[PDB]
RNA sequence: UAAGGGAAGUCGGCAAAAUAGAUCCGUAACUUCGGGAAAAGGAUUGGCUCUAAGGGUUGGACAACCAACUUAGAACUGGUACGGACAGGGGGAAUCUGACUGUCUAAUUAAAACAUAGCAU
RNA sequence: GCGGGUAAACGGCGGGAGUAACUAUGACUCUCUUAAGGUAGCCAAAUGCCUCGUCAUCUAAUUAGUGACGCGCAUGAAUGG
RNA sequence: GUCUUGGCCAGCCAUGGUGACAACGGGUAACGGAGGGUUAGGGCUCGACCCCGGAGAAGGAGCCUGAGAAACGGCUACUACAUCCAAGGAAGGCAGCAGGCGCGCAAAUUACCCAAUCCCGACACGGGGAGGUAGUGACAAUAAAUACUGAUACAGGGCUCUU
RNA sequence: GGUAAUUCCAGCUCCAAUAGCGUAUAUUAAAGUUGUUGAGGUUAAAAAGCUCGUAGUUGAACCUUGGGCUCGGCCCGUCGGU
RNA sequence: AGGACUUUUACCGUGAACAAAUCAGAUCGCUCAAAGAAGGCCUAUGCUCGAAUGUACUAGCAUGGAAUAAUAGAAUAGGACG
RNA sequence: GGUGAAAUUCUUGGAUUUAUUGAAGACUAACUACUGCGAAAGCAUUUGCCAAGGAUGUUUUCAUUAAUCAGGAACGAAAGUUAGGGGAUCGAAGACGAUCAGAUACCGUCGUAGUCUUAACCAUAAACUAUGCCGAUUAGGGAUCGGACGGUGUUAUUUUUUGACCCGUUCGGCACCUUACGAUAAAUCAAAAUGUUUGGGCUCCUGGGGGAGUAUGGUCGCAAGGCUGAAACUUAAAGAAAUUG
RNA sequence: AAAGCUAUCCAAACUCGGUCAUUUAGAGGAAGUAAAAGUCGUAACAAGGUCUCCGUUGGUGAACCAGCGGAGGGAUCAUU
RNA sequence: UUUUUUUUUUUUUUUUU
C-alpha cells in the first residue's frame, strides 16, 4: 500500500473517531 | 561525531543532552519506566504460579508442520492470563484442567523462542512436582 | 569567526607538512603560538620560524624541516593535576619517548616531561610527536 | 560574512604602515583641528568630515597628522552629536521604511528588511548602554523613532 | 543511488522555474527539465520543391522555411526515440552528435 | 400546625414545605470564549462601650472653627439568640424540541405553532 | 403539438438468485428493471406495525428513562440532514 | 514561650521571597552513607540487611514520671481488628526470641545456657531469647574420597643386526 | 523431522564440568549499540521550510623580555679516601 | 606584636585535619587453603618481635605559584604624589 | 469534432472553414542559457512612483560592538476556509460514449467547486543540493555574471570622454572539467578532505523493523488540521551500495 | 486537698464537599499483530504495461483513481 | 500506436597436505 493513502485512510479513520467522542461528549 | 558542545562550562548541556538521548535506548528505557513491573504478566519475578483453564494446541510457524502443546494459565497472584507451553515428548498427559502449575521465561526476556508463536511462558512443574521428573521414571505424581 | 588561532596554526602547519612543502605562512600571531613554536624548536621537530611585524597581528613563516608527523590543540583546555599526566600521555600520544604533551603551568608554556622535573602541573593545550 | 545576508564579500581600506605624516604635508597639527571643528560645528557627521578633508585637503589619516581620532577630538571640544553616527543612521532607515510600510501593506518583503533595521538597532544601543554612551533607560520605540531623528 | 549529479535539469540556483507543456502529451513539465529541439525545414518536402519551382511565374521564389521549437518531457522523447538510454561512462557527455 | 417515616400517595411531587437579604470564601462539565454563575457548597449577622480611616474654610509634614455619612478593628454582654416581624432563588445529571428577545385562538388549547435575524430563489 | 433548459420548482430516489476450507454472513457474481434507484448523515427518535424489538445501565422489582444495534411497515438532506 | 537562638508564637509596620543556572508540582517497585558486583582508562549498576546516622512500634493525637521519652514488653482518648463474661463488666498490641495463619517463586527449633562479649542493679553474689551453643540448612566460600601396585602374556616407539 | 533423521525417541560410544551441573529473571563486560574520552545524520534512522532573536555556550591581537654576575642541591663518568 | 600599603575570582603545587570494618597490601606452616591476628625462643627458670603501610575524589581550612580564562583602574580628571 | 478504431456531441435553423469588428477574463510564448535576483517559498511585456539590497572601490567613521541559538517571533508553493468581485480557459465531484469479464480508471464530450482578485485565515511539500550556520588550510583548468584595475587595436560619438568587441590581474557569485596527496561500505565527494596520528565555535535530530507520527493530555485553528507525543503487543531481520545471472 | 466547674490551647475521630495519584467493570465501536494452501481484484517491483513518489482536496468494494503544485529516489547528465 | 488477469505449502550443498 502507498504511504500517501495509508496516511489517508488513518486520517479519515482519525476524523471518524472524533465525532466518535463527541456524540459521547 | 555529532555537534557537541565542547567549552569548558558546557557540562549540564552534555549531561542533559545524554539524559534525554538515552531513553532511545531500548534496555534502559524498560527498566527506567519500570515496565516489568507495570505490564509483564509477572510482577517482575522469574516464575509465577497459576490455575490451568484448558489445553490448546498452536500452529508451528513456516517452515515447520506441527501442533506445539499449551496451556491457558491463569496467574493466581495477579489473576492475568498467559499461555504456557508444555516441553517433552508426552508431557500434556501429566498437565490436566484445574491444575496448580508453576511457570518460568520461555527464552530470552519475554520474547517468544523457536517456531512457537505468541507463547512466551513455559510449564516447570505441576502439583509441585517438577515436569522433567513426572517425564523421566523419577518422581510421581500426587495422588490427589 | 576565529575563535582558537593557536589551532588555526597548527592545523596550517599540518597541512603543509602533510603536502611535504618546507614552509608554511602563519596568521595572526599571538604571544601562545610563539612559545608553542619555540617548543617545537628546542626539541628539533621544526627549523626556523620567522615573524613578520605590522600594524595588526603579526604573521609567521615557519621553515619545515620534513620531520614532523602530527600536531594538535587542545579544546578545552583541561584541567590537569601531577596524577593526571600519565593519563593524558597514554591516551594522546604514541610511544611515551617521543611525543611532548603541551601545557600551561604558572611557569609558562612548558613539556610534560620538565613538568615531572618541576613537579608542576596547569591546562594542556597541544602536543606534538 | 555580513551579519543579516549571506553576503561574503571582503572590502575594506588598507591602513598603511607608515604611522608619520608624509613629508608633502606642510599643515600644522593646529591648523586641522581648526578644519575638523568648523566642519562639525556647521553639521558634518565624522565620517563625512574624514572624507572631505581626505579628498579636497589631502590629509590622508587624521589619526597620523594630529594623534587622535575625529571623534575623540569632537569629544574633547565639545562638538561630540548627542546621537551617535550608527545609531542615527539605522533609525532613520528604519523611520524610512515606516512610511513606506504605512501606505504599502501589501509589501511583505518591505516587512521583513524592518525587522532586520529594528534588530540592529537594538543590539548596537545594547552596546553603547554596556561601554555608557548612552543611559540605561534608553528605549528604541516604534512610534517614538521619527521624534528622535526630528 | 543518484543517478545524474544535475538531477534531471539545469536550475543550480534558480529556485523554482515556470513549467511547460509536452508537445505531443501536455504534460506539465518544467522548462529546463524538458528536452527541446529547434527544427528547421522547407516549408515543402524535397520530392515536391521541384513541382513548387516549376509553378513559380515569378520564377524566383525562394520556399520558406517552417521554424518550430518542440517540447518534450522525459516519456515523450525517450518513446518517440529523441533520446536513447546511454551506458553509465557515456551518460556523462554533453555534446551533440556530429554531423 | 403536626410525633416516626419521607413520594410508599398519584397518570404525574398537583398542592404545600424547604432555599431566600447583605459581607467573606469557593465554584465543574460544556462553550459560539461572550457565558454557564446567584453554578454546586460553606461561614458571619443582636445590644452596649470604644478605637481608627475616609473632608471643607481661613490664616504660613502647622494651628484654629466647622461637617454628615460610609467602612474597618476590639473588648463586654445574652437561655448561642440576632436579614428575630416584613421582605425574600430550591438545586443538580440528562433526553426530545424551538436558536434566542417578541406574537396569537377576547370567553376551555401560549405551545414544539407564528414571527425574527441569517440563507436561497 | 413537436424540440431544448430548469429540482434552494411540485416532487421522486427498486427487486430476485448464487457465492469465502466448521457454521453463519456475503466483500464478489448473474439477471430483471428505473428518470434516478436513498448518498453523507440519523433512528424502535414527537417518525417502527410486529413491539413491552434485542443487549447494557438505572431499581428489590421498570410496558417508563438513557446508551447502543439496524433489510428503517413508512428515516434522510433549504418538502432542509 | 523554650534549656537557648529563631515568624516558634502574639501584637504593630512595610511589600517582599523563589524561578529557565529548572523554582513549584508529580513519580520512585527511594531510608542516607561507609560500601557490594563488574570494568585498560573514562564508566554502568546495586546498597531492606552484621557498622554510623534517621524514623516507627495496628493508624493519628495527647500526656505523667523522669537528667534524659512525645516511651508504647507506660498511660489516656478516637478508628479498625480482636479475647473472657454470670451480659453488670474486664482486658490487648510479636516490624523482640521461638511458633502459627495468610501472602506469595521465594526464606529454619514453640531447643540448651549466661560458660565466653558486654550491659544493668543497692551490686565480687542477681538478671540478660542482648549474646553464645546446639538442631534444619547444596545461600555463598576452602580443602578434598570413589582407589594403589608387582609380575606373567600381547602390541607399539627405540636400541646392535635386518642371517 | 515428508520411509537412509550425524539434531526427535532409545541402545552403544564419546565430549564438558564434576560433588556438582542445568534452567528462569535482574545487572555488568563484550557495547565506539549512549560515545566527555569516543558513535551517526547525501543514499542504511537522523540537518528544523527559511530568517530574526532571548537564556545558555563560545569569542582577534597587544602590557618584563633579553643579557650578565654568580652560589648550591641532585643525576650522568674516571678518580675510591676503607 | 600593633598598624599601614596589597585588584578580585578560576586553575595548579604543598600541608593539616579527614570511624572502624571493606579494598590493595607486610609478617606468622590454623597439617595446606578459605580464614585468624597470631606466634616464636630457652630443657627450664620466663624472654621477646608483632598485631604494619597506602587509600580522604568533590566541598571546607592554611600557604606558595602568576602562564592560561575572565573583571576594575586616570577622559567633563571628581586622578597619583610631600 | 475526436480516436488505436469509434461513439456521445454540433449540423441545410448553414455546423466546421474564410474575413472584419467587438466584449470578457486569464497569461506574458519565441528571446530563455549547466544565466540573474531574493532568507526561503518564489520572481520574465512597457512606463512612473515608493522603499530596500548584495558585490565592488575607499589612506572615511565606531572600536569588539561578535558566532550559534532551548523557549519566543516575521515570511512561508499548491491545495483548502470565511466575506465580496470576477468567472475566458482548464477542470476535482457528477453525467454520459467507448474499451474490458467487470472499468466506480487510463481514452473522448460536457461539466460544479476551484483556477483570477481585495480583506482575513491556514502553516504544511520529494518545502531536496535528501548535504545545518560561522571560520582557517589544502591539486590543477577553462568558461560565465557583477565591480574594479592595466594594456592593446577596430568601431559609433567626441573641444578625444564614454559604449561594443580583445588580452591579462584581482574581489565576490552560479556552476563545471581532469586527478586523488585524502575520504567513504560503495555509488561518489574540493568537500562527504584536513579523524583510532580520534578535541576550532554553536544549535538541532537518530539508536533493529513494526505498532506509529497511532492513542491520550495540552495548545493553536472557523474547519480541514498543525505542533508536542507514548505504551501494550509482535518480529530475525528490515534496510544501503555494488556484483554475476 | 479529691470530685466537679470556667476560658483558652493541642487536637484524635466522623460527616460533608474539593483536588490529585493509581488500579478496575462495561453493551457496543474502531484498530493492530499473528496464524495459512480461504474469496475478489492486480495497486507496486521492467517504460510493471496510465513512469514513480510528496503535500492538499474530492470520489470509489478493495487495493486505489482524479484535480492543483512539487521532486527525480527517471525511462533524459546531451541537439548548434 | 487496441489488450495480455493469475501461478497454492515446504523442499534447491561440504573438506586437507
Ligand atoms: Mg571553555
Ligand atoms: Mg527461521
Ligand atoms: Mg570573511
Ligand atoms: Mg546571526
Ligand atoms: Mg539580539
Ligand atoms: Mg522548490
Ligand atoms: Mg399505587
Ligand atoms: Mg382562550
Ligand atoms: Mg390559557
Ligand atoms: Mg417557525
Ligand atoms: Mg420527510
Ligand atoms: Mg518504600
Ligand atoms: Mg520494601
Ligand atoms: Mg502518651
Ligand atoms: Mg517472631
Ligand atoms: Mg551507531
Ligand atoms: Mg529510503
Ligand atoms: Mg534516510
Ligand atoms: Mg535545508
Ligand atoms: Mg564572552
Ligand atoms: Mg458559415
Ligand atoms: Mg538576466
Ligand atoms: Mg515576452
Ligand atoms: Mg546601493
Ligand atoms: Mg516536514
Ligand atoms: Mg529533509
Ligand atoms: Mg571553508
Ligand atoms: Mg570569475
Ligand atoms: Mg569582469
Ligand atoms: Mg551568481
Ligand atoms: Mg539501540
Ligand atoms: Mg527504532
Ligand atoms: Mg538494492
Ligand atoms: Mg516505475
Ligand atoms: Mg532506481
Ligand atoms: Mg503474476
Ligand atoms: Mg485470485
Ligand atoms: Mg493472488
Amino acid at each position: 500500500m502507498r504511504a500517501k493513502w495509508r496516511k489517508k485512510r488513518v486520517r479519515r479513520l482519525k476524523r471518524k473517531r472524533r465525532k466518535m467522542r463527541a456524540r459521547s461528549k | 561525531s555529532g555537534g557537541k558542545p565542547r567549552g569548558l562550562n558546557a557540562a549540564r548541556k552534555l549531561r542533559n543532552n545524554r539524559r534525554e538521548q538515552r531513553w532511545s535506548d531500548l534496555h534502559y528505557k524498560k527498566r527506567a519506566l519500570g515496565t516489568a513491573f507495570k505490564s509483564s504478566p509477572f510482577g517482575g519475578s522469574s516464575h509465577a504460579k497459576g490455575i490451568v483453564l484448558e489445553k490448546v494446541g498452536v500452529e508451528a510457524k513456516q517452515p515447520n508442520s506441527a501442533i506445539r502443546k499449551c496451556v491457558r494459565v491463569q496467574l493466581i497472584k495477579n489473576g492475568k492470563k498467559v499461555t504456557a507451553f508444555v516441553p517433552n515428548d508426552g508431557c500434556l498427559n501429566f498437565v490436566d484442567e484445574n491444575d496448580e502449575v508453576l511457570l518460568a521465561g520461555f527464552g530470552r526476556k519475554g520474547k517468544a523462542k523457536g517456531d512457537i508463536p505468541g507463547v512466551r511462558f513455559k510449564v516447570v512443574k505441576v502439583s509441585g512436582v517438577g515436569l522433567l521428573a513426572l517425564w523421566k521414571e523419577k518422581k510421581e505424581k500426587p495422588r490427589s | 569567526v576565529r575563535t582558537s588561532v593557536l589551532h588555526d596554526a597548527l592545523n596550517s602547519i599540518n597541512n603543509a607538512e602533510k603536502a611535504g612543502k618546507r614552509q608554511v605562512l602563519i596568521r595572526p600571531s599571538s604571544k601562545v603560538i610563539i612559545k608553542f613554536l619555540q617548543v617545537m624548536q628546542k626539541h628539533g621537530y621544526i627549523g626556523e620560524f620567522e615573524e613578520v611585524d605590522d600594524h595588526r597581528s603579526g604573521k609567521i613563516v615557519v621553515q619545515l624541516n620534513g620531520r614532523m608527523n602530527k600536531c594538535g590543540v587542545i579544546s578545552p583546555r583541561y584541567n590537569v593535576r601531577l596524577a593526571e599526566l600519565e593519563k593524558w600521555v597514554v591516551k594522546l600520544l604514541p610511544a611515551r619517548q617521543f611525543g611532548y604533551v603541551i601545557l600551561t603551568t604558572s611557569a609558562g608554556i612548558m613539556d610534560h616531561e620538565e613538568a615531572r622535573r618541576k613537579h608542576v602541573s596547569g591546562k594542556i593545550i597541544g602536543f606534538f610527536y | 560574512g555580513r551579519m543579516h545576508s549571506k553576503g561574503k564579500g571582503i572590502s575594506a581600506s588598507a591602513i598603511p604602515y607608515s604611522r608619520n605624516p608624509p613629508s608633502w604635508l606642510k599643515t600644522t597639527p593646529e591648523q586641522v583641528v581648526d578644519q575638523i571643528c568648523k566642519l562639525a560645528k556647521k553639521g558634518a557627521t565624522p565620517s563625512q568630515i574624514g572624507v572631505i578633508l581626505r579628498d579636497s585637503h589631502g590629509i590622508a589619516q587624521v589619526k597620523v597628522v594630529t594623534g587622535n581620532k575625529i571623534l575623540r577630538i569632537l569629544k574633547s571640544n565639545g562638538l561630540a552629536p548627542d546621537l551617535p553616527e550608527d545609531l542615527y543612521m539605522l533609525i532613520k532607515k528604519a523611520v524610512a521604511v515606516r512610511k513606506h510600510l504605512e501606505r504599502n501593506r501589501k509589501d511583505k518583503d518591505s516587512k521583513f528588511r524592518l525587522i532586520l533595521i529594528e534588530s540592529r538597532i537594538h543590539r548596537l544601543a545594547r552596546y553603547y548602554k554596556t561601554v555608557g554612551v548612552l543611559p540605561p533607560t534608553w528605549k528604541y520605540e516604534s512610534s517614538t523613532a521619527s521624534t528622535i531623528v526630528s | 543511488v543518484k543517478k545524474r549529479k544535475n538531477n534531471g535539469r539545469n536550475k543550480k540556483g534558480r529556485g523554482h522555474v515556470k513549467p511547460i507543456r509536452c508537445s505531443n502529451c501536455s504534460r506539465c513539465t518544467p522548462k529546463d527539465k524538458a528536452i527541446k529541439r529547434f527544427t528547421i525545414r522547407n516549408m515543402v518536402e524535397s520530392a515536391a520543391i521541384r513541382d513548387i519551382s516549376d509553378a513559380s511565374v515569378f520564377a524566383e521564389y525562394t520556399v520558406p522555411k517552417m521554424y518550430l521549437k518542440l517540447q518534450y518531457c522525459v516519456s515523450c522523447a525517450i518513446h518517440g526515440k529523441i533520446v536513447r538510454v546511454r551506458s553509465r561512462e557515456g551518460r556523462r557527455n554533453r555534446a551533440p552528435p556530429p554531423r
